[PDB]
């Protein structure tokens, strides 16, 4: 309630920082005193933070982005704020289950990038002969079948670990490819239509370190 | 806020000179007489944490 | 000031500035205690956050 | 049918290094009864003594004898082009290699070609019901 | 002083890729793992004997 | 039958070095008539002059040709895993090897694999009624 | 997986002396089978007569053959930059060197580089269970 | 085609010292499999005690083995002319040296020539996407 | 078993020079087939003319290639610690050296070490039935 700045200016600064000046590589988190500093906003120094630490913890745990000044004092000089957590308002799940899949804003960017990249890769199968009843391809023909396509997709997924994905829990259960004739009842399937299911994880990064410091004295 | 080096919350610091890193070594039992002024329950095996809880 | 209660409030504040519950500010406080030997020794509340200047 | 041993399909894709021309996944055949051989572990061990070993990088390799396609220059099966191969067996195993390089080609009569291919990795896809993750 | 000095050092791992389970780091990646972090921390601690610390 | 010469059982256990995954003692078979061969002495003698020798330490080795199991990656039979093998003959002898390393593999066709395994020691269990302690 | 000898990870960090630009801890690989070598004792002993020695200061040294990163100028692997390196082995040893200096570089073909680094001290982190303090 | 290691082009330019004659950037080739080597850091570090070094000026050098051009006199590839050289690799790196000076020429058989050139600076142009300014 | 040539046991003891810590007589092995070499006579002879020599003091030396122990820091096998060694051969000879000093160490890959030790004296214990007092 006591925020001393025009609310929309801070929102505009945060959006501008998070949109273009930083996120041409989608895996970066806009946080900290270096990558999350709103250097274009200045406010007077104050001994009071606006939010108590317990309130900050509650806001963070309830899907709200919190921010604070870079330095503190009672003299009232100008300082810039920075973002503590770059988090979306996601909680629970479409099936009402609490999880952290979309907790970080970078997760959405990575999901969009993965969708686009997988769309681009699959274009090579557009208008390519497909064999589904007798899977032997005569000599000289340019074509493919289900198993070879799945092998190529597995290779692509494996080659992207460390760029778009963390290591797969079980590659044999995370990627599955099926044809329409296998799914739809008899006489209802369509030729050259496939179903693909893929499960992935985003890369992990350092988040927190809990330090226990135990001073002692020279002895013996 | 606190201090700039500790403000962002990445490092959460605890200073306590009474901590211990050692794990639990295997156990020893001591059996002996007590006096009427002791507050411990007779004929019950109980854990002892330091030299200073004694007497009472 | 020479009031024990005020000094205890300041001691509690310094305790708070060092607690692990939230980012720390640290700091150290200075107070005095005037009286006879038997009286001054009665103000020793094991305060690691205070330097007590004993005077006669 | 569950215990037949042989090759079922071979697909190769060529990319010319100097000009970037691409030829789609043409279906190939074999010239005789020799089957392709693989090494899919990209490490090597040496004996030393007392059970110890020295472990070094090495490569993943494939040896692919095929009958040449009369629509592709013979120089593309030798070291003047880049190779992407998949081999499917009767039992269900598929071995996918991409970005291969042909090393030290020997001379060919224009019909049968034996290619020695190296790569960073080779992907093996076992029949359903495997144990390794 | 030591709390702040140690907090500043550990900042370099904030946002750095962390590899667990399979600890082989693919060529070209910028990251680390537990054993390398521990080595860096030990090196920093050793470098400070004479300024903040007595010998360990 | 006392005088039958052959292999009766082969059991192998796989431990993945990088991730530590394990696969229990699967039973294996051979691709052809060749039998496994052993060397259970861990020292070597080199001939000097006048009947003298030089004695130095070495490895205990085993050569083991088997038919791969279709549920285990082919990279595991090569140098990307740690192996614990046991071979039992018809006469009663059992040879036990643990913590072995596969050295310098050769390319395989995907069915038959020949492995050269070195270890610090190999245990031999003769039939009942031996002479050596 | 216990007695394997080799290199598992190499991390190098660059700092440009002239302008102070820094490039983070990139992962590297090796060009061939030659492992890095170390000397972690600063002092040096020289032999006098009757078992006495002379003790002097000297340095701690590392020799690091690695494959160059295409994103870093070749001049930085030579004497024009400051280097911080870590090397990890399969058995668990970790060698940490900070604020190194590259001495007397030789000419490089552009891919393989062999640095000779000197530092005040090198930190060795043995596997769990050491006997020293 | 990405990971190939070799030389793609070599353009050399000759300026005769005594008369000022010039010959445009002729394209050259190599006599064998030995690639050129470079040192692009114009400083040298000599190791002192306790991790300290001494820094000196030195030069930037290139070693260029090529096949002579039957139109350029053999004396010109030796110390009798000034050389401006460029070398391009398959990965996209270009090394540009201008105003070179051939030092301590060696005897040639008339076909293969190995020049040792020194310059004040050598420019390196990395493939797109570099990290250093 | 009389004419065998080789090493049967090697025992080393470490004493840290800076802090005085001690590690008991650990048993060691060898990395390859090279045996230790000895020089037990203290004095040295330099050749003058007409069959005369000059006698000077010099030292007694031992060269010891061993495989490092994973529980002891690498710096201790170099000049940072004091060495006490015993080597027992297969024929019965025992070479006892105490208060050794390691001179001019070379860089090690982390597993194999070749110390060069000098001592005031070395004791030789021959097999029973010697001829020298």
């Amino acid at each position: 309630t006591t925020y001393p700045v025009l609310p929309y200016l801070t929102n505009a600064a945060y959006g501008a920082l998070s949109a273009c000046s930083t996120c041409e590589n989608p895996e970066l988190n806009v946080q900290g005193q270096t990558y999350g500093l709103l250097s274009c906003i200045n406010m007077p120094e104050s001994c009071t933070p606006g939010w108590e630490f317990t309130e900050v913890t509650q806001l963070q745990n309830n899907g709200f982005v919190v921010s604070g000044p870079a330095t503190t004092s009672g003299q009232g000089n100008f300082t810039s704020p920075y973002i503590y957590n770059d988090v979306t308002n996601y909680l629970r799940d479409e099936k009402n289950r609490p999880n952290a899949t979309f907790r970080d804003a970078s997760s959405r960017r990575l999901a969009a990038a993965t969708g686009v990249a997988l769309a681009t890769f699959l274009q090579q199968f557009n208008g390519l002969a497909v064999f589904t009843k007798n899977t032997n391809i005569k000599t000289g023909i340019i074509g493919t079948n289900l198993r070879l396509m799945l092998g190529k997709i597995r290779k692509w997924a494996s080659d992207n670990v460390g760029v778009l994905f963390s290591e797969f829990d079980n590659i044999n259960e995370d990627i599955q490819l099926v044809s329409d004739f296998d799914v739809q009842p008899k006489c209802v399937g369509q030729p050259g239509v496939f179903h693909l299911n893929m499960r992935y994880r985003p890369p992990v990064r350092g988040a927190r370190i809990n330090v226990n410091l135990v001073p002692a004295l020279f002895d013996n | 806020m606190a201090q700039d080096a500790l403000s962002d919350g990445f490092v959460r610091l605890c200073i306590d000179p009474s901590l211990n890193f050692f794990g639990e070594g295997c156990k020893i039992l001591v059996e002996g007489q007590i006096t009427d002024d002791a507050t411990a329950a007779e004929n019950v095996v109980t854990c002892v944490n330091s030299e200073l809880d004694l007497v009472e | 000031s020479d009031d024990t209660d005020w000094q205890e409030n300041l001691r509690d504040w310094i305790r708070s500035a060092w607690d692990c519950s939230k980012p720390q500010c640290f700091g150290h406080g200075y107070v005095f205690n005037k009286g006879t030997l038997g009286q001054v020794l009665a103000d020793g509340d094991n305060s690691a956050e205070l330097s007590r200047l004993a005077l006669p | 049918c569950n215990k037949q041993n042989g090759v079922k399909n071979i697909l190769i894709t060529f990319t010319h290094c100097d000009t970037g021309e691409v030829i789609g996944p043409i279906s190939h055949e074999q010239p005789d009864d020799t089957l392709p051989t693989y090494k899919t572990c990209a490490w090597t061990n040496t004996a030393l003594t007392n059970g110890a070993v020295m472990r070094s990088a090495s490569n993943a390799t494939m040896t692919l004898p095929v009958v040449r396609d009369p629509r592709v220059p013979l120089a593309w099966y030798q070291g003047c082009a880049q190779i992407d191969a998949q081999v499917e067996k009767f039992d269900g195993t598929v071995m996918t290699l991409t970005e291969g390089a042909v090393t030290e080609p020997e001379e060919s009569d224009g019909r049968a070609v034996t290619m020695t291919i190296i790569a960073a990795e080779i992907d093996e896809l076992l029949p359903p019901g495997s144990l390794a993750a």
